[PDB]
RNA sequence: UUUUGUAUAAUGGGUCAGCGACUUAUAUUCUGUAGCAAGGUUAACCGAAUAGGGGAGCCGAAGGGAAACCGAGUCUUAACU
RNA sequence: AGGACCGAACCGACUAAUGUUGAAAAAUUAGCGGAUGACUUGUGGCUGGGGGUGAAAGGCCAAUCAAACCGGGAGAUAGCU
RNA sequence: UGUAACGGGGCUAAACCAUGCACCGAAGCUGCGGCAGCGACGCUUAUGCGUUGUUGGGUAGGGGAGCGUUCUGUAAGCCUG
RNA sequence: GUUUAUUAAAAACACAGCACUGUGCAAACACGAAAGUGGACGUAUACGGUGUGACGCCUGCCCGGUGCCGGAAGGUUAAU
RNA sequence: AAUUCCUUGUCGGGUAAGUUCCGACCUGCACGAAUGGCGUAAUGAUGGCCAGGCUGUCUCCACCCGAGACUCAGUGAAAUUGAACUCGCUGUGAAGAUGCAGUGUACCCGCGGCAAGACGGAAAGACCCCGUGAACCUUUACUAUAGCUUGACACUGAACA
RNA sequence: CUUUAAUGUUUGAUGUUCUAACGUUGACCCGUAAUCCGGGUUGCGGACAGUGUCUGGUGGGUAGUUUGACUGGGGCGGUCUCCUCCUAAAGAGUAACGGAGGAGCACGAAGGUUGGCUAAUCCUGGUCGGACAUCAGGAGGUUAGUGCAAUGGCAUAAGCCAGCUUGACUGCGAGCGUGACGGCGCGAGCAGGUGCGAAAGCAGGUCAUAGUGAUCCGGUGGUUCUGAAUGGAAGGGCCAUC
């Protein structure tokens, strides 16, 4: 509602995601979080896209 | 005439060691985003048919 | 405007009560809030679950300056 | 699989999987198949004479399934970990 | 007969005689029973024809995995307490 | 002269009674309208079923027409009795 | 519609309270005899019989055991002017 | 005049009369996979459709919606 | 008002008395101009109203004449029907009883008559609901389609600008 | 080459003509003592019209079907999933077109952790200031507060700040709860890697309970899977996801 659905997406080679959702609006820059890429097995920065 | 197959419950159920059906479960399709990790990790694996569905299964695949 | 609604039941309540005795793991109470509180060897989920940290008889007490219910196991 | 009209399990749960034309071709023999080969030697052709495999057999695994009392030739076939053991236990060769 | 319930004023039958409704085929499973038994059994056909021949097949003695594959283990997982 | 008047034959069918297991699956009796006209009647022909024909009522199409009749699909289907 | 607001007759208790002891009263209990199911055990086990507890209202329905009809074999047998 | 043979004969249908409108003839329109045919051996003072219903006095306002007639510039647009 | 709900509107006429009829009013619940308005002589087995005559239509029925009905002879059906030794009352009760209870009454059988009951006969209710029944019918419901219409190619060529 | 004309040239567009396809329901001859048909001639039209295949529109003209259930008959009205309280008879559960209400979101902080904090309301005093803003004292004691409905909770705060952050982790999971099933839920603990803290330790979202949609078909990315002679590829499976 309003809300949109986007991906995380991780900085290493690996096409690994994590997905969940954004206030586009409000804040409408690219959210930036370091998560868990379970391909390399190791925490990596993960960076917002488009789903 | 031959019994004729189910088969879309032959695309569905697999016949186990001890006489039983294993199935993949429900609920992994899509609408992913909003669902707990922990509930798609668990829904991963496979499953056997609860007994109450024997009777089912087991009309539908007479040749498993 | 109209009336007509109700939600399911959520099953709640004491599962085992005073002296039945479980395996760690098993849920002693289904709370809303904490009407018990967990004591020694019990957990408290999410949900205000109460269970089981280790094999043992269940023990109610009541405990403290507050007298909150708490909820124990003992080993038997 | 009529429930009265509710969404039947055959629907309600979803479908898995595909069929490899491979595993239909693809044979497992017993220890206990060794010995019914007229000859002492096993390959996809001494089996299918002694009417163990199908015809249409392209592979085969002997597996540790009963026993094998005869030192015997195998060629051409996998054998699994415990099958090699039994079949040299009892002298056999097990040659690609 | 149907029904919560029918002396019911609810249904069917004026009476007799004869006819009148869970069958059959092929599959499939379970029980009983008979053979044989880690085996069991043949189909079409052949035929000296209910014999005998015929073992193409089919079921079973091995499973796990979506599959490659591995195998008394396999999958899961980088790995499993 | 008149889709003019009155009125039999002819054609029709407004009332009433009778009849209603009838004399009759639509009539009888008394009365009633038209009666040279868009009249009436004989023989023979044509129009065929989602088709005909209809001064139109869904009327008529061989005593049952909001889709004729016979045979067929045919043991349609019947969660109803 | 007719006594019709104890079922009736009738009753001053044959009504009401209270006490008491009698008796009637059922397919309930007991008695005599009998059958079966299920047990058990036995005189003695070819599974029957024998003793002996106990059970035996029943719809939908499940289970068991049977009678009897027509037809094949047994049967060129057996009964039958 | 007509009508529901057989529960409705009327205020229903028809009707002359009126209007709208189509039709230039190989007409429109109808029956027909077609050929063929009615229309008509007719020719806009004719033929079809539709609504009104002798006659007398009359028939006002609305084109926004629906329908039809007309338009060719743009926008959109099929096979290709 | 073939239209007016309220409504037997109101007023006037007729009548001893008129929810209708005639005439008016306008407050048209909800007339209106060819899905025609208003009128109209004549016409009509057409609707409403009124009056002369008329009479058994009625007060209120009498008598008579014929055809039946009844008796005798001949022929000789029908619907229906579980079986009947087939009464009344009050009550009971699948809730409206010849059949149950209690009571009252009643000697056996016909014949002519009536129709209160047998929830009388007759047709597996037409109203009402249900069925994921059926059929026709309507439409700016859905999907298709004859037709009508649009253009591309084909049958389909040449010449000059 | 810079430009420019015109002849001469390819294919379109647009015309204007022609005739020889096609039309002729004009006239004529013949087959023929024939209002058919055919062949001939002739005029009239002419690449049009018309027909075939393809295609847009139109199409109740025709056709096949759809058009829900609950319901103190039906219709109208209302209602259909989910959460909370009551009815509910002190475990669970429990009906009604019973009684009240609320959801179909929100938040990269309003999540994690470490450190810290404690409301509401009244009296008295106080510039503008008021019944009520901000300041102070006292009383009070959670009547506050919780992103929101109800109930249950909450000070060890779950209520209010701040710093550092991404555990709103990936793989699993003893053992439980609840369900006819499909499913839903709670969960210590294990492995890997991580944040906060000196540390013990906490963290697998939010005080909990709503905030939702099975299957199929199909899109996107990944992939030691599969790859119809063979190597590839397409399609398929597998993980993620829409
Ligand atoms: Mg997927
Ligand atoms: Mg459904
Ligand atoms: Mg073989
Ligand atoms: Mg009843
Ligand atoms: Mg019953
Ligand atoms: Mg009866
Ligand atoms: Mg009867
Ligand atoms: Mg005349
Ligand atoms: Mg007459
Ligand atoms: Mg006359
Ligand atoms: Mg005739
Ligand atoms: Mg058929
Ligand atoms: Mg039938
Ligand atoms: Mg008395
Ligand atoms: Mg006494
Ligand atoms: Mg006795
Ligand atoms: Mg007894
Ligand atoms: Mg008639
Ligand atoms: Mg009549
Ligand atoms: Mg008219
Ligand atoms: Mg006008
Ligand atoms: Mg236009
Ligand atoms: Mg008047
Ligand atoms: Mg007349
Ligand atoms: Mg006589
Ligand atoms: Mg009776
Ligand atoms: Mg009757
Ligand atoms: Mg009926
Ligand atoms: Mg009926
Ligand atoms: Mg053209
Ligand atoms: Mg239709
Ligand atoms: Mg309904
Ligand atoms: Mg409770
Ligand atoms: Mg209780
Ligand atoms: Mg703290
Ligand atoms: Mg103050
Ligand atoms: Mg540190
Ligand atoms: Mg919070
Ligand atoms: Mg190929
Ligand atoms: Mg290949």
């Amino acid at each position: 509602g309003i809300r949109e659905k986007i991906k995380l997406v991780s900085s290493a080679g690996t096409g690994h995601f994590y997905t969940t959702t954004k206030n586009k609006r409000t804040k409408p820059e690219k959210l930036e979080l370091k998560k868990f890429d379970p391909v390399v097995r190791q925490h990596v920065i993960y960076k917002e896209a488009k789903a | 005439p031959k019994i004729k197959t189910v088969r879309g419950a032959a695309k569905r159920f697999k016949k186990t060691g001890k006489g039983g059906f294993k199935h993949k479960h429900a609920n992994l399709r899509h609408i992913l985003t909003k669902k707990a990790t922990k509930r798609k990790r668990h829904l991963r694996p496979k499953a056997m048919v609860s007994k109450g569905d024997l009777g089912l299964v087991i009309a539908c695949l007479p040749y498993a | 405007t109209r009336n007509g609604r109700d939600s399911e039941a959520k099953r709640l309540g004491v599962k085992r009560f005073g002296g039945e005795s479980v395996l760690a793991g098993s849920i002693i109470v289904r709370q809303r809030g904490t009407k018990f509180h967990a004591g020694a060897n019990v957990g408290c989920g999410r949900d205000h679950t109460l269970f089981a940290k280790a094999d043992g008889k269940v023990k109610f007490e009541v405990k403290g300056p507050k007298n909150r219910k708490f909820i124990s196991i003992e080993a038997e | 699989g009529f429930e009265g009209g509710q969404m039947p399990l055959y629907r309600r749960l979803p479908k898995f999987g595909f069929t490899s034309r491979k595993a239909a071709i693809t044979a497992e023999i017993r220890l206990s198949d060794l010995a019914k080969v007229e000859g002492g030697v096993v390959d996809l052709n001494t089996l299918k004479a002694a009417n163990i495999i199908g015809i249409q057999i392209e592979f085969a695994k002997v597996i540790l399934a009963g026993e094998v009392t005869t030192p015997v030739t195998v060629r051409g076939l996998r054998v699994t970990k415990g099958a090699r053991a039994a079949i040299e236990a009892a002298g056999g060769k097990i040659e690609e």
